[PDB]
DNA sequence: TCAGAATCCCGGTGCCGAGGCCGCTCAATTGGTCGTAGACAGCTCTAGCACCGCTTAAACGCACGTACGCGCTGTCC
DNA sequence: AGCGCGTACGTGCGTTTAAGCGGTGCTAGAGCTGTCTACGACCAATTGAGCGGCCTCGGCACCGGGATTCTGA
């Protein structure tokens, strides 16, 4: 393969495809699917990591859409990098206006 | 006994916020779709998902715009929200004119 | 029946190696291939732009590297500069 | 089916963007400003379909839809 | 050396459209900027619809629904239009 | 005729839209048509922005079409407001636009 | 003598300012402030006088819409003049950090 | 000759004059400061992009299509600089 | 309300460097060639969906029930 | 800040139809195979397009004057 050989899990040939039939440039030049696939697997990672930290804290095993949206929200550059984006089954953060009281 | 006017409010506030359920009723919703299009194409079929996808975009594009809404009844001293909220809402986004 | 495919097994991959003892939903597991394949298509779109924006017919590592800090926000495109480095630097030594 | 967007489905979704009290006419509005958002994204993704030579409008034809106009969904095929 | 420039295009047009009417550098750039654009956006979302039909080929069919999905509704009818009989006029001519 | 314009019925080039086409990477293969169609679409929406742009520089006394007459030309059309809204155009700068509570009574 | 009143002059610099289309800020120290940024990002740059003008072109363009849409959040506000505040809720709404 | 402190050559009347281009009837004080906050990251945005599409073209110069590029991708696309 | 000056508007003349249209050179665009595989076509099998319907069981709707908000009217700073 | 008008709220009871289970219509969503048009690649040719040119015209600049109208008495 090329994972192992660049140490990593992401399949780095099914990458070089989508780099060559996706019409991005006459020619790729070899590294760029590695260091892509790398990329890749370094922000699935990031996701994962606070999404299983949500898992945990909200006491589960499984991931779902919650723990997702909420680890994008936690933290700015996720949230940065996922602005205009938006999940399915997701809901929002808990936020309300302070002014918002029984009084 | 009686729930002072704005209490229970807050709570629902709570409940909605910590829950990921879809709050338009699925047949309703899928009713108005299938009228909508119809206005694009005659003797048109969705997928089931192709429904749920607009259903959790036009949710959730609400529940935000809502967000920046209840922001604006605010920014003129208010808590109820009004159709002026929503319109310079839109309005700053670029969305209306 | 179509042979469609998906980042799945890899990202269960990946979730073992940030949390062992943690497991993913099927509806979770479309927003992480969701999620790949539009940070895909961001950084290649931007890869482009490199390869256009300097004459040369041609993606190599550097537009990648310089596509990865143009999308991403300043500590996580230094991380994934970083990883993106390493792996290459394992690769290009190998044979 | 306009008032089919029920005014507690509205209530649902002003209270989970955080809002305490509702003016009357809010209800209304909500449902113009939905039909323009469905409107736009059922359009494009219609042409997608039409482009397919498709009775079935697709997911695909709804996620390039809302793809092209900010409002990135994941989670249909993304 | 050869800058390449839409600006006898432009001109052509112009003087059909004001044949006593003149362009600035200027507005020349501005227009010169805008063709590169309007270039780009249909040529990207014809791109789009190759790609998510499988389709290996840009045909005016692209061109013609990515004009429809980037115009809005009056300008896409005289951008269509221009298009159809263009495309009409130079196979059969 | 030569030039595939000609044969179009246009001014704009069909042979260097062909080339871009194929220069700037959206497939594999162009078709013939392709060019020609996106031409007549460049010819038009270029046409339509000079014409207003020409009506403008009228609206100016004037004999050349400045950005001024760009920026009339483009936020004159509730359309090409919209097309061009997310667009600036050196010095086009902003219509006169003064709001309704700021006047005197 | 002779003085005019209070917002009677600020109406007739509105009209002046958006009759013409030259730029606002002046060109030596805008061009400053550019090398300025510039050399905390990268030290030694060069620049196009060009690409400078660009850049103030685009920003000047940038704050005027601003402004624009601060006005707006101003009168929403019930108020004349302009505040923090009112850029502020632009800002958020507009979705910018 | 080292920099320093440019941001307060835009001037209060500058921004008032923006302002005015703006359609603002009165200023209150605060603003001032407030809009070179604003054009500080504003200008920080753009430029980084910039020279980020100078630093991969192997120049120094920082030039209007690096300029323009930027905008671009920002989305504030900005005619009459090349593009 | 008349009275004045202030800034706007305008008319001119006046001076000139930017653009209108021409020119002449070279690589881009075109006149007619190939080889090849895309796509059309058009037929196949068959999820997947259509939208109708039903029994159910919550949610919608309506009137109710009263509180706290909207927002004008005033005044000071 | 005060003063006045009346709207959203929360809560009990009365009324509707979505959830979701269920299904056959008849498909048309998606698959695959052999043909030929069409496009990439090509060759060789002279045009089409661009930058060098050159001159003033349409613009911008300076100055006097009338026009508008705000604000002072």
């Amino acid at each position: 393969t090329r994972s192992s050989r660049a140490g990593l899990q992401f399949p780095v040939g099914r990458v070089h495809r989508l780099l060559r039939k996706g019409n991005y440039a006459e020619r790729v030049g070899a590294g760029a699917p590695v260091y892509l696939a790398a990329v890749l697997e370094y922000l699935t990672a990031e996701i994962l990591e606070l999404a299983g930290n949500a898992a945990r804290d909200n006491k589960k095993t499984r991931i779902i859409p919650r723990h997702l949206q909420l680890a994008v929200r936690n933290d700015e550059e996720l949230n940065k990098l996922l602005g205009r984006v938006t999940i399915a089954q997701g809901g929002v953060l808990p936020n309300i206006q302070s002014v918002l009281l029984p009084k | 006994h009686r729930y002072r006017p704005g209490t229970v409010a807050l709570r629902e506030i709570r409940r909605y916020q910590k829950s990921t359920e879809l709050l338009i009723r699925k047949l309703p919703f899928q009713r108005l779709v299938r009228e909508i299009a119809q206005d694009f194409k005659t003797d048109l079929r969705f997928q089931s998902s192709a429904v749920m996808a607009l259903q959790e975009a036009s949710e959730a594009y609400l529940v935000a715009l809502f967000e920046d809404t209840n922001l604006c009844a605010i920014h003129a001293k208010r808590v109820t929200i009004m159709p002026k909220d929503i319109q310079l809402a839109r309005r700053i986004r670029g969305e209306r004119a | 029946k179509t042979r469609k495919e998906s980042y799945a097994i890899y990202v269960y991959k990946v979730l073992k190696q940030v949390h062992p003892d943690t497991g993913i939903s099927s509806k979770a597991m479309s927003i992480m291939n969701s999620f790949v394949n539009d940070v895909f298509e961001r950084i290649a779109g931007e890869a482009s732009r490199l390869a256009h924006y300097n004459k040369r017919s041609t993606i190599t590592s550097r537009e990648i590297q310089t596509a990865v800090r143009l999308l991403l926000p300043g500590e996580l495109a230094k991380h994934a500069v970083s990883e993106g480095t390493k792996a290459v630097t394992k690769y290009t030594s190998a044979k | 089916n306009i008032q089919g967007i029920t005014k507690p489905a509205i209530r649902r979704l002003a209270r989970r963007g955080g809002v305490k009290r509702i003016s009357g006419l809010i209800y209304e509005e909500t449902r113009g400003v939905l039909k323009v958002f469905l409107e736009n994204v059922i359009r494009d993704a219609v042409t997608y379909t039409e482009h397919a030579k498709r009775k079935t409008v697709t997911a695909m034809d709804v996620v390039y839809a809302l793809k092209r106009q900010g409002r990135t969904l994941y989670g249909f095929g993304g």
